[PDB]
RNA sequence: GGUGAAAAGAACCCCGGGAGGGGAGUGAAAUAGAGCCUGAAACCGUGGGCUUACAAGCAGUCACGGCCCCGCAAGGGGUUGU
RNA sequence: UCGGGGCUUAAGCCCAGCGCCGAAGCUGCGGGUCUGGGGGAUGACCCCAGGCGGUAGGGGAGCGUUCCCGAUGCCGAUGAAG
């Protein structure tokens, strides 16, 4: 509304380059010891959990 | 009467589009843009027609020269060789029978020599 | 129609030389295979540049009175114009510029320094530890 | 064959889910199941849950086996919209909308022979 | 073995037997072209002051032909000039015989 | 302003919380499927075929080349490095 | 920074010399064009002399579009327009 208005129209090219440097990047996981999930790192997995056992209630 | 606007315009439109399509910009994307590049590479095109035969004119003068000093001499010499002997004709280009085929080159050389000497 | 395609005419491996001579018929010929003026136009590096790369060695003389300066420039070939590369203080800039000026004067700056570089240096002190074409032209 | 598989006229806009859509294109089911089940994102359940729509077609409607099903595209556009008007200081009124999504989870063969 | 000619305003170095063209032709559509020049041969066969004139090039024709319209579309830029055309170069086809030179 | 000739307007079942789809039946026709004749372009997307990271730009054109696919031949598409 | 590089028995100047280069301007070949003349009874067509820089503006001409005639018709399921 002010000043910095754009001078003219940008190029598809340069939108989707300026969209290029971000793509979706995923997360991490690896197993449980004595079970079959992949938990996040150094995170127990909702079920299962630790050494020690405890929680146990994500059915 | 009502002339319904129909497709006519829409026809020769996409006509010029059609025209464009191998291009990048929004030129290739717009129709109005296309156009207009357009009609600027048809003025490309009629410049390169004559300036087509002229850059040739160039490379043959060149290479006659390039091998005109491999051997001997130069160009303006080479020239006068088949001018003033009587040879009128020799298609400038045609001499590249020269480099594809050294033999008769290199006789015709002594030819432009011969009479010029 | 005509056709004169000759595909890839092989490398070309002289090295002639008249170092002692000249200041711009330092060139032209010298030049055809390099410059202090002759082949542009975004292509031709410091590469066939080399070849001769004055394997002579070095600088040498002078023709006129503009001394205490140089060691030389523009105009070689390739893409920012023509192409070189300056001077003494670029005896310094990697490996000095003689009359090679020609060639080792174009040269030892980082950049066509890109243009491989990678044709030359006190390499081109005719050792060049390697191997040519020893009637190089002489003339 | 290719299982074909849609949940159309949802929400997200394209950007985001059509790079959730080529974030995990091209990489079986196991993998895919667990990953959209962990991450940052509104899509990755959501593209899930098409996922399972997608998933019964070809185990149960298909037949093709949960373990040879593996990504096969999933395009993802942006149909149509909806376009608010924004309050919005000094007077001004503005035209805001909220752009959608197409996905088209196919799965498919394994080995091939 | 080769063989130079002026033919039409076009010079060429004509093979023995191949090649498919020349300019426009007042010829026979299909039969007979006996060219009465000629400016060369294989092993050693200058042309003199004239046309080499020991003989002639014989050349066969396959029929005429139109080839690759160009549309002459030049426009001005500004103050109207939209010219839109387009010629297309009429010439005749052909296949030589031999060069008896 | 438009499904069809008429609703015959999709029953039974599978993913889902539904919304939407997936098999069905139906009718000549289901990109005629419920806002349903056509469905351009602008504008937004998927794979793959071709290029681009030594480069100075009214981005097009001319000569050549490298590649992918049509062509029996010659040819040709188009990609665009010099 | 003379375009730039770079140039000193010049690549600067003076005088002479022959040679080439090099414009859509000219030659040849090929096409258009309008015109003038003649054959053209001939329409046609052919030959012949010449101009075509082109804005306003003069003038000839040429494509397409809704609908009336042509129609109590012709094409159209083997498939109309878009």
């Amino acid at each position: 509304a002010k000043h910095p208005v754009p001078k003219k129209k940008t190029s598809k090219a340069r939108r989707d380059a300026r969209r290029s440097h971000h793509a979706l990047t995923p997360p991490t996981l690896v197993p449980c010891p004595e079970c079959k999930a992949m938990k996040p790192p150094h995170t127990v997995c909702p079920e299962c959990g630790y050494y020690a056992g405890r929680k146990v209630l994500e059915v | 009467p009502r002339a319904k606007t129909g497709v006519v315009r829409r026809r020769k439109h996409k006509k010029i589009l059609k025209l464009a399509k191998g291009y990048w910009g929004l030129r290739s994307k717009s129709f109005r843009k296309a156009r207009e590049t357009l009609f600027a590479a048809g003025n490309y095109a009629y410049a390169h027609r004559k300036r087509r035969k002229r850059d040739f004119r160039r490379l043959w003068i060149v290479r006659i020269n390039a091998a005109c000093r491999q051997h001997g001499l130069n160009y303006s010499t080479f020239i006068h060789g088949l001018k003033k002997a009587g040879i009128e004709v020799d298609r400038k280009n045609l001499a590249d029978l020269a480099v594809r085929e050294p033999q008769v080159f290199a006789e015709l050389v002594e030819r432009a020599k011969a009479a010029q000497g | 129609m005509k056709t004169y395609v000759p595909k890839q005419v092989e490398p070309r491996w002289v090295l002639i030389d008249a170092e002692g001579k000249t200041l711009g018929r330092l060139a032209t010929k010298i030049a055809t295979l390099l410059r202090g003026k002759h082949r542009p136009d975004w292509t031709p590096n410091v590469a066939m540049g080399d070849f001769v790369v004055v394997v002579n060695a070095d600088k040498i003389r002078v023709t006129g009175k503009k001394l205490e300066q140089k060691i030389y420039t523009r105009y070689s070939g390739y893409p920012g114009g023509l192409k070189k590369i300056p001077l003494e203080k670029m005896l310094a800039t990697h490996p000095e510029r003689v009359l090679e000026h020609a060639v080792k004067g174009m040269l030892p700056k980082g950049p066509l320094g890109r243009r491989l570089f990678k044709r030359l240096k006190v390499y081109a002190g005719p050792d060049h530890p390697h191997q040519a074409q020893r009637p190089e032209k002489l003339e | 064959m290719e299982a074909k598989a849609i949940a159309r006229y949802v929400r997200i806009s394209p950007r985001k889910v059509r790079l959730v859509v080529d974030l995990i294109r091209g990489k079986s089911l196991e993998e895919a199941r667990n990953i959209l089940r962990y991450t940052n994102k509104r899509g990755a359940y959501f593209v899930a849950k098409v996922l399972e729509s997608a998933a019964a077609n070809a185990v149960n409607n298909h037949d093709m086996l949960e373990d040879r099903l593996y990504v096969k595209a999933a395009y993802v556009d942006e149909g149509p919209a909806l376009k608010r008007v924004l309050p919005r200081a000094r007077g001004r009124a503005d035209i805001i909308k909220k752009r959608t999504s197409h996905i088209t989870v196919i799965l498919g063969e394994k080995h091939g022979k | 073995m080769f063989a130079i000619v002026k033919t039409g305003g076009k010079q060429y170095r004509v093979e023995p037997g191949l090649k498919l063209r020349v300019e426009k032709l007042d010829a026979e559509p299909g039969a007979t072209v006996e060219l009465p020049v000629l400016l060369l041969g294989g092993e050693k066969t200058v042309v003199g002051t004239p046309v080499v004139e020991g003989a002639s090039v014989v050349a066969e024709v396959l029929g005429h032909g139109r080839g690759k319209k160009i549309l002459v579309s030049k426009f001005k830029a500004k103050v109207q000039y939209r010219r839109k055309k387009g010629h297309r170069q009429p010439y005749t086809e052909l296949l030589i015989k031999e060069i008896r030179g």
